[PDB]
């Protein structure tokens, strides 16, 4: 909790010195290099950051782990773990947790 | 640098379309039950469709143990757990079986359609029994029920036999993301008709921070103009004043400083766009030329018994048959081609394209209640547009075919506020897509005054303000008011970082001797440099003047212009707005502009009776003309309705080019904010 | 073989830009500062200003957005030891 | 300069799907005929 | 222009269903378990279920279909095929056909069968048809430029139009002129064939697309500039040692 | 597409003809006794070039009538080709093959 | 190299090593000897792996 930067789970100085050696940029404030500085397999290039929430296991009372051979969604539409012709029958589904409404 | 938590409300709805039952038909409602009258009976409509191994009174038998005791004791059906919706035939044939079974929900339940329905698990093998508090502990409610065939009874074969069985649970039922179309019933007790409702999922929703981080700082204005000075100076070094969009201008300098379409994380800097499609229909058409053709799972319907038959020899006549005994006496065989169904592909995907992008971003104006469902009256909440009638035959594959154009009520309404916005679903989704994120930020600061200035050592006081509204500091795909919804955020944590340089001693000691003196002072100016008036317009007005009174006009560099619609602009000057309710994209201050398209003519004029530039500068005598109408006589160009002055007027003062014949400006002299690069006529 | 008479329509979009009109002489932008501007008939006068816009009917109330570019600049100067001073100025229209 | 021979063997499969038939249901057999012991 | 075949991605089947989302249900009555008797277990109907009720058996019926190749052979006949020349074709049955092999009947009611290209032509390999080689590929509806011309004329069929048309000799399209008094006098075309365009490149003509101009008139500019230093510039632009040179690009016989 | 096979020296084809009508009136009075469908049967070299069975009904292997069950799909498309600039095929940095000029 | 099971190819490979990639010969006579790899691993690339 003192070090994070860009939204991920790098820490800033770590970032700063990616620059600096890219293209000596970062005494002045950071800033999108130029275009022809910075080629196919240069760093900034390749730098995709990515988060995503998941449902806690401890606030959720409710909350039960569901092995995978008993979720069902789309029941009566599917197949069984294989891709084979439809089976089952219609029923509301079990899986996932919802994160909205 | 700051951290905290934010709550974005109930009407969060990154994704489209829903996740319930996704292939469902959506009208066809899943296996329940219900009551009728003389007397009161119960109704049930369900379908079996695992098969078993043989029943009796205390249940079904799905399996045996060699080792058990009772000869091989029969297995049986834990209900917690039993034959689950996920399990059926193994072939298209799968000759019948004897015995089958399923689940039920009882008719206490509410009856809602398959197409997203949702009931959490219980317990850990993915029951959905409400578990029910019995004698100091759980237990479950499962209930056994048992069926035979009709003319079952109407004969001696009094034998009756089980031979159907199902077993009724009940669960939480929630629909947590679509409302209903249609609904016969003002009632909600389970009907008979009341297995007809359709659902439909609810508008897409991105709700994120805006571009750059726009409006957390203040800025223009004395709310509360932050200070920057020195330690023991007691006297403020910033001034500020309030016509100054500071922002529009940090704006569009990013811009020309560089590119903007690639997307950087830090500063989230993604500039809001629409897709090109969205604005303008290019109405090709479809592309069909051949059916095509859905079959049945053995690709033959229909089918003739049918018996071998041998040919023998009618010597001096006709010849004789008679019955093979070699092949089975009865065969299946078929004649004609094999029955199928006929379907339209590419007009189906184009329909829904069609209807998903364009229909339900109509004005509202053309949108009528619905039928049987309560609504909300204020008619900004999400409720209010979530739940509205559109006629999909008002667009279709029939409108405007072969041309290129916008619909004409689209083309007065923000296009930026829409949910193909690839910048808003990036911001949206860098954040997440739950609906409680604890977040942590960078902002940049913007004030030009002082965002490239060179400090030289010693000690100053640095204070700054924030703004706590959820209105403006957030932006909403559909504008709707979020105080209403009422989306929450707290900070916590706020720390400044600085970026020093590890600069030689005394090379530092002489560039700061050599700069203190006052010959060497620093200079600014902001990129845009300009002042801030805003006019008022009544509705269905033409026509609106300006006068300000005589003064001096030093220097002046020129005039710039556009229109906003009120609602949408915050007012400014103060630090908050109680009437602010909207929540799209601020044109202000986004650099997002659609009104342009609506002038006539502007005339201009000092001392009210000199003209400018005058002197029989143009073609017309004293009057800047934008579009006539249709009447124009030779003044169109480019097959638009663009005088051929305006054009020449524009193209010059952006690029000074037309002197020497117009031809198209090259690419770097003409960035993404430019004119030649949004001039689009129909 | 069998279309009906018809008429034509045209308009045009311009979204994501300003309508700007310079204050030159021959409008074509040659520096900061400008001839006209330069000139003010010497500055030992003053002038009144009306200006004139018509624009088609809507059915909400608006707003229109005029804008002047105009110089604003700022000198820094810091002479002792953790002492900053600065004067703004602008024109025209300022103070 | 090089000149010579090659072969990639059976395993090499250039296209995804098939190129037989491939409209029919993925299930649906063919015209066919087959022998039961008599009961 | 050239094929990448590939197959598609159709690993799963898809299906449809019936509006109901169950096939035929058959009506069956309920029962209870009146108690064994020590011996068989007697069963008895029951009263609080109607006498009918629709329960279904097994799978619901549900016919099938692929979707990937039939999109992917869709495009392929509405792209390819059609422009195959004539001499792959025959005439259709038992309607009367055009006789003129230019006009647009003879383009259109012809017919082309699907066995000549499929989803399972050279499966799987860069390439191009060899019939097609020898034959244009700009004049073909999947053209970008031409929808857009098109376009900008509009959608009817008649349409009053009102343009402009810039000068291209280059012996005078950079020439200056000093004052002077001088005559321009220019000759425009007016048939079909030549400033219309086709996609599908049908006579024009015979089809009976026609055009006709109104009123004609010529623009031009200036640049407002002292007079004086223009006057000198045009007694400096006369000294015959400044006379001016031009030449075209191409350049050739 | 019927299976050649010699006899008499030469190569000919083993197309039987068979005859069927509707077992359908199996029952009532004669004469009535007509054929309404004919079938030509034939052996042909069944051969499957990029499918594998999905589903199998039972272990066995011989044409029962539950065979009809059987489900296939196809084969993962697998590229070969040449590596980019043709890696691999000059030796270098290995002291074994050093080349010489 | 299309979609053959069987193909004859037919390739020009250039040269990498740095030292001699930009050289300037002068006049003379020379020996220039190579070699080649043969396995079927190495040289080529399958999409799966395999
Ligand atoms: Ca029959």
């Amino acid at each position: 909790e003192g070090y994070n930067v860009a939204q991920c789970n790098m820490t800033k100085d770590w970032f700063l010195v990616q620059m600096l050696a890219n293209y000596n940029i970062g005494y002045q404030g950071f800033y999108i290099p130029e275009s022809y500085k910075d080629r196919m397999y240069s760093f900034f290039r390749n730098f995709q950051p990515m988060s995503r929430q998941v449902v806690d296991d401890t606030k959720y009372k409710d909350y039960q782990q569901v092995g995978i051979i008993h979720q069902h969604n789309n029941s009566g539409f599917v197949g069984y773990l294989a891709p084979t012709m439809r089976e089952g029958q219609a029923y509301p589904a079990n899986v996932p947790y919802p994160l909205i409404g | 640098d700051i951290r905290g938590v934010l709550d974005r409300g109930p009407t969060f709805k990154p994704y489209s379309g829903t996740a319930y039952n996704a292939l469902a038909p959506k009208g066809a409602p899943n296996s329940c039950e219900w009551d009728e009258d003389d007397g009161k009976k119960t109704h049930v409509y369900a379908q079996a469709p695992f098969a078993g191994e043989a029943i009796n009174k205390n249940g079904l038998q799905i399996g045996t143990n060699g080792a058990a005791t009772e000869g091989n004791k029969e297995i049986y059906a834990d209900k917690t757990y039993q034959p689950e919706p996920q399990i059926g035939e193994s072939q298209w044939n799968e000759a019948e079986s004897s015995v089958a079974g399923g689940r039920v929900l009882k008719k206490t339940t509410p009856m809602k359609p398959c197409y997203g329905s949702y009931a959490r698990p219980t317990n850990s093998n993915g029951g959905q029994g409400v578990m029910v508090e019995q004698n100091g502990k759980l237990e479950s409610q499962v209930e056994m029920q048992f069926f035979s065939t009709s003319v079952n009874a109407m004969n001696e074969a009094n034998a009756i036999q089980p031979k159907l069985l199902l077993y009724s649970e009940d669960v939480n039922m929630e629909t947590p993301d679509t409302h209903l179309s249609y609904k016969p019933g003002k009632s909600d007790d389970n009907s008979k008709a009341m297995l007809g409702q359709q659902s439909m999922p609810n508008r897409p929703n991105y709700i994120a921070f805006r571009d750059n981080f726009i409006g957390l700082m203040y800025y223009n204005s004395t709310g509360n103009m932050g200070v920057l000075a020195g330690q023991a100076s007691q006297l403020n070094a910033v001034v500020d004043l309030q016509d100054r969009n500071t922002e529009l201008s940090y704006q569009l300098l990013l811009d020309s400083i560089g590119d903007r379409t690639r997307y950087f994380s830090m500063w989230n800097q993604a500039v809001d766009s629409y897709d090109p499609d969205v604005r303008i229909i290019e109405n090709h058409g479809t592309e069909d030329e051949l059916p095509n053709y859905c079959f049945p799972l053995g690709g033959i319907g229909v089918t003739d018994t049918y018996q071998a038959i041998k040919a023998t020899n009618g010597n001096g006549g006709a010849t004789t048959w008679a019955q093979d005994n070699t092949f089975a006496e009865r065969n299946e065989i078929g004649v004609g081609n094999n029955f199928a169904m006929e379907i339209n592909l590419n007009a189906n995907l184009w329909r829904n394209f069609l209807y998903s992008n364009i229909a339900l971003y109509l004005p509202d104006k053309l949108k009528y209640n619905p039928t049987n469902v309560e609504i909300s009256d204020n008619p900004n909440t999400y409720d209010y547009m979530n739940k509205r009638v559109v006629a999909p035959g008002l667009v279709d594959c029939y409108i405007n075919l072969g041309a290129r154009w916008s619909l004409d009520y689209m083309d007065n309404v923000n296009p930026f506020n829409h949910h193909r916005n690839a910048g808003l679903r990036y911001r949206s989704m860098l954040l997440g897509n739950g609906r409680y994120v604890p977040f942590h930020i960078q902002v940049p600061q913007k004030f030009f005054a002082i965002k490239n200035l060179l400090l030289l050592p010693g000690s100053y006081t640095y204070e700054w303000n924030f703004r706590k509204d959820v209105n403006m500091v957030l932006q909403s795909s559909l504008g709707n008011d979020l105080r209403v919804d009422g989306a929450s955020i707290k900070f916590d944590s706020i720390c400044l970082y600085a970026t020093f340089f590890p600069m030689a001693h005394n090379t530092a000691s002489t560039l700061e001797a050599m700069l203190r003196n006052d010959t060497n002072d620093q200079s600014f100016n902001d990129y845009l440099s300009a002042a801030n008036m805003l006019y008022p317009i009544p509705a269905n007005a033409t026509n609106v003047p300006i006068s300000i009174p005589s003064r001096n006009w030093a220097a002046f560099r020129g005039w710039a212009f556009t229109r906003l619609k009120t609602k949408e602009t915050p007012s400014l000057g103060s630090g908050y707005d109680p009437y602010y309710t909207y929540s799209g994209s601020i044109p202000y201050l986004d650099g997002t502009f659609y009104l342009n398209h609506t002038f006539k003519k502007v005339a201009i004029t000092f001392d009210s009776s000199v003209s400018w530039p005058g002197n029989d500068r143009l073609l017309t005598p004293n009057e800047f003309e934008i579009k006539r109408s249709v009447d124009g006589e030779g003044y169109n160009v480019a097959q638009c309705n663009m005088t051929k002055d305006w054009f020449l007027v524009q193209m010059l003062a952006n690029y000074n080019i037309g002197y020497q014949g117009f031809y198209i400006p090259e690419s770097y002299k003409d960035r993404m904010y430019s004119f030649f690069r949004n001039f689009q006529p129909m | 073989k069998t279309a009906v008479d018809s008429i034509t329509q045209k308009k045009f979009l311009c979204d994501r830009t300003l309508w700007r009109i310079p204050f030159s002489s021959n409008f074509m932008s040659m520096g900061a500062l400008t001839d006209l501007g330069q000139n003010l008939l010497y500055a030992n006068s003053a002038h009144a200003l009306d200006m004139t816009f018509e624009v088609d009917p809507m059915d909400e109330p608006t707003l229109l957005y005029v804008l002047f570019e105009v110089f604003d600049v700022v000198r820094v100067h810091q002479p002792h030891r953790g002492v900053i001073e600065t004067v703004y100025l602008r024109t025209p229209f300022s103070a | 300069d090089i000149r010579g021979v090659l072969d990639r063997g059976p395993t090499f499969k250039p296209y995804s799907g098939t190129a037989y038939n491939a409209l029919a249901p993925k299930g649906a057999p063919n015209s066919c005929e087959w022998d039961e012991d008599d009961t």
